């Protein structure tokens, strides 16, 4: 991570055929082509945290 | 003139075995005259490689 | 056992196809790429003779 | 500061010990408890202290 | 239907790499503990974080 | 198996051999067949023998 | 640095992405094995009771 | 204090409970009820993936030397200070004996198991009034043979005294007193492949020699008193039964063995050449 | 039939210490028991 | 290795003409282009398959295991 | 395809493009820890070990090995160990019977599954019971491969 980007939140539509999937829009602030780079994911546990991720 | 010479044989064989196993390049002296990448594991993926 | 072609090509009988309509561009659904001429930079269809120029 | 810092405390007389969690025995998986660096060095400290006290 | 443009298209030589997906897929929740630090342990092998 | 090839390799090699297919309407799919494990109505049986002579 | 201002975590995912032109920005595509592996706590209200019972 | 944790489900109590471990989540659950007992298990393999104390004893050995970010002026002081505490322990003599049996076993090219078993045999007694010194090498010559034989490896006396001249009888009395020590604290068939190794023969003579040694052990004619030698003449009669020139003078100089005993065994198996061949 | 050890197509039937170095062969590597038991496969 | 079955490009049965394609080199001294002509695959999509297959199963099988 | 992604023909994958072998090996051997008696490669019974896994140990045979050619899942066991100490109050002290296991049987890596093949056993440098196995596993190319 370099700046305020790379930290997006998302909703989820669950997909088969195991891998991730995302929009072609947000690719350049993510600063990653599809050359095999890997992602990192986290899930909140309580509602204050889930709400502030959702709203910010 | 026999008892010492065969443990001498162990020292020379064990030293060469340790050197070409580890890649620490020197005797049992904890990396003196030390440079590492001399005993790489051979690359065995593809004939070209 | 039985099987069908749509889930696996083991039961495919076809394994070839050919498909042609308007060999002479009369419907003009697409142009041709060219660098100096549309005609000489392309070959005629084998199906040429059954429809007039 | 008198209440917390007075230079005779700055010279070491009586030495506390660290608890077993900071220096844990790794239980080295065939027969050993696998004693580690901190307990090893403390055992050296006790040996040297008992040697000095018998000598004096 | 007919396609508007035209396509450069034909035979070419490719090859296959080593980093396949099954060695890289990895996920974890409430697993093993490291005795020195009480944190999740390392390694995809022993189900790390 | 004894060859210098392996077994599922021989299987996928076998999978592409086509067969006679006239009366294929007469038999039934195993998914719709009431039986279990390849009755004569729903499947056929194949035997192969080779030797190192 | 490796234990206080950063450390290991829980509820984590790590795979490789592919693009898609049919999912908008606030979604993300998540594989179902990972969705089996992960979790999220909820609470029991009069509102969520039947859906939660069915999912149990 | 009784120093004891027992794990029991607080809702089943059928026995010391039939419980399982889920190491993939590090938890324990009573399999009947399905409730947890405790959580956050400690790994039992990762420490062996991370990195001779029984022979070095409770006190722990430490060799000291030099490094990169140090000075020669005080690492030579360290090199002359490393012997300032060797007299506090008898472990300097234990490790001197360990070094010397390492000298001996690797001199006779003996493996790691033979080395560690000789280390065990010294560490077993290491101090008795029965030991009483006895040149300090007789105890090691005994211990290496004890560890060799208990490693199911046979080595000759002639090999042992080719290694160290222990006058063969201080060695013998040391072997007797060690035999009594081990029995308080509580096989010649493998000589044959080393003999044919030094003679360079294929398999069928060796298998025939083993079969004839078994049969002659069963029947009669000890006849040589230390039947090592009648084993040796069983190899002699096998190789003379075949047609490879391994003549008696060559065998005697090779094995440092009496040729008259070879002719005596040759006569007593010349009588008994009948029932000793299978094919 | 328990051991093969070599280029022989012989069912040597070795169990415990009957000259492990093979008699009608010349090997000390002791090939082990291709299985009589029926196998299952899945060719989808 | 083994010349494969059912061409990726076309999909017809391939390898019938394989040892045929062999024996039209040795006892005929025949050039490969007219040899593929008479062999009779008028597409190229299968012509490449036999063109760039390399045998390995001969070098495989001239071991003597078991 | 965008930013160097790839579209492929699963029908060509069905026809047999890019299929691949995968050999994996294992190193395992025994030790002397006494009172010189070494470990054993035993087939565990129910009352055999200390702290048994959930390996469902039926895939092993009387020599403590797995016969080749059968299939294995991820968690399954292939080798069997037993602690030869001798002397540590061998099978009646501080444990049930379940004699002297402290069992360190090696399971397979818990994800990949396939067919074991051609198990060899041969003594080591000093002479012990030293074991290597090999497992064979097909991997059809999937969505997430680096090409
Ligand atoms: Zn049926
Ligand atoms: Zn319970
Ligand atoms: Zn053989
Ligand atoms: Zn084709």
């Amino acid at each position: 991570s370099l700046h305020k980007m790379s930290m997006m939140a998302h909703r989820v539509k669950v997909i088969p055929y195991s891998t991730f999937r995302l929009n072609l829009s947000v690719t350049s602030p993510y600063n990653a082509d599809f050359d095999g780079d890997e992602m990192n994911l986290h899930v909140p546990q309580s509602e204050e945290t889930r709400a502030e991720l959702s709203q910010l | 003139f026999n008892m010492k010479l065969a443990i001498n044989a162990k020292t020379i064989t064990s030293g060469l075995k340790y050197a070409l196993a580890t890649g620490n390049w020197g005797e049992q002296k904890k990396a003196m005259s030390s440079r590492a990448g001399v005993s790489q594991v051979l690359n065995r993926y593809t004939y070209s490689s | 056992k039985k099987g069908i072609a749509k889930e696996h090509a083991k039961w495919g009988p076809a394994a070839a196809i050919e498909f042609e309509y308007d060999p002479w561009n009369k419907l003009k659904h697409t142009d041709y790429w060219y660098e100096q001429d549309s005609a000489k930079e392309w070959p005629q269809s084998k199906n040429c003779e059954y429809e007039d120029p | 500061n008198e209440v917390f810092s007075r230079p005779e405390w700055m010279i070491l007389t009586c030495l506390p010990v660290p608890p077993p969690p900071v220096r844990p025995s790794i239980s080295f998986n065939e027969s050993q408890r696998g004693e580690d660096d901190l307990t090893f060095k403390l055992a050296d400290i006790l040996k040297a202290n008992i040697s000095l006290e018998t000598l004096e | 239907k007919k396609l508007m443009a035209q396509i450069f298209f034909g035979p070419t030589y490719y090859q296959r790499l080593r980093h396949m997906v099954d060695d890289k897929i990895h996920a974890r929740a409430r697993g093993p503990m490291q005795v020195l630090t009480r944190q999740p342990v390392e390694g995809r092998s022993r189900d790390g974080g | 198996n004894t060859t210098v090839l392996a077994d599922e390799f021989i299987a996928h090699r076998l999978g592409l051999i086509p067969l006679q297919s006239m009366d294929i309407e007469q038999l039934e799919y195993s998914r719709d067949c009431f039986c279990e494990d390849h009755c004569d109505k729903c499947s056929v049986v194949l035997t192969l023998q080779a030797f190192g002579e | 640095r490796g234990n206080l201002m950063g450390k290991r975590v829980d509820f984590s995912a790590r795979t490789v992405i592919s693009g898609d032109p049919n999912l908008e920005l606030d979604q993300v595509g998540v594989p179902k094995s990972i969705a089996k592996t992960l979790t999220y706590p909820e609470v029991v209200t009069p509102y969520n009771i039947d859906r939660l019972t069915q999912l149990v | 204090p009784n120093l004891n944790i027992v794990l029991t489900c607080p809702e089943c109590k059928v026995y010391p409970p039939k419980i399982v471990e889920r190491f993939s989540e590090g938890d324990v659950v009573c399999a009947l009820c399905g409730l947890v007992l405790s959580d956050k298990l400690v790994d039992t393999r990762s420490e062996w993936r991370t990195f001779n104390p029984l022979l070095d004893g409770n006190n722990l050995s430490t060799r000291i030397g030099k490094g990169e970010t140090t000075d020669m002026r005080f690492t030579k002081e360290l090199n002359k200070a490393q012997g300032k505490n060797v007299m506090d322990k008898k472990d300097n003599e234990v490790q001197a004996a360990f070094a010397k049996i390492t000298m001996l076993c690797d001199a006779a090219e003996l493996p790691k198991i033979v080395k560690d078993c000789a280390k065990e045999a010294y560490k077993l007694c290491h101090d008795e009034k029965t030991l009483k010194g006895k040149s300090m090498e007789s105890i090691m010559a005994a211990s290496i043979l004890i560890g060799c034989r208990r490693a199911e490896v046979a080595r000759t006396f002639k090999e042992i005294q080719s290694l160290i001249h222990v006058k063969t009888k201080e060695f013998g009395k040391t072997l007797n007193i060690m035999k009594n020590i081990l029995r308080g604290k509580s096989q010649n068939l493998t000589y044959i492949p080393r003999f044919c190794s030094h003679l360079g023969l294929p398999m069928q003579v060796t298998t025939s020699a083993e079969y004839t040694a078994k049969k002659c052990k069963e029947i009669k004619e000890i006849a040589g008193k230390s039947p090592i030698t009648i084993a040796v003449v069983s190899i002699y009669l096998n190789i003379l039964l075949f047609q490879i020139p391994i003549t008696a003078a060559k065998v005697g100089q090779t094995l440092q063995v009496t040729e008259g005993t070879i002719k005596s065994g040759y006569k007593i198996l010349y009588e008994h050449r009948d029932k000793l061949v299978d094919p | 039939l328990k051991y093969i050890c070599a280029e022989c197509s012989s069912k040597l039937s070795l169990s415990r210490t009957d000259a492990v170095r093979c008699k009608d062969c010349g090997h000390r590597i002791l090939l082990k028991a291709r299985t009589k038991r029926l196998v299952q496969f899945e060719a989808r | 290795m083994i010349v494969p079955v059912r061409c990726f490009s076309c999909g017809k049965v391939v390898g019938d003409k394989w040892e045929s394609y062999l024996n039209l080199l040795q006892e005929d001294e025949l050039d490969e282009g007219t040899a593929l002509s008479r062999l009779g695959l008028k597409r190229y999509c299968c012509r490449r398959m036999i063109l760039t297959h390399v045998d390995l199963i001969e070098k495989f099988l001239r071991y003597n295991p078991l | 395809n965008q930013e160097d992604s790839m579209i492929m023909n699963q029908s060509s994958i069905d026809r047999g493009l890019f299929r691949s072998l995968f050999f994996r090996s294992y190193m395992d051997q025994e030790k002397k820890y006494g009172m010189s008696i070494t470990e054993t490669f035993e087939k565990p019974q129910r009352t055999n070990t200390l702290r048994m896994k959930h390996g469902t140990y039926d895939k092993l045979d009387d020599d403590g090995l797995i016969a080749p050619g059968v299939r294995v899942s991820g968690e399954d066991v292939i080798i069997g160990k037993t602690t030869p100490i001798s002397p540590d109050e061998e099978e009646l002290g501080q444990r049930t019977a379940y004699h002297s296991k402290r069992d360190a049987s090696t399971p397979l890596r818990s994800t990949e599954n396939g067919i074991v093949d051609q198990v060899l056993v041969t003594t080591n440098q000093d002479g012990l019971k030293f074991v290597k196995v090999r497992v064979r596993t097909t991997k059809i190319p999937q969505i997430g491969d680096k090409f």
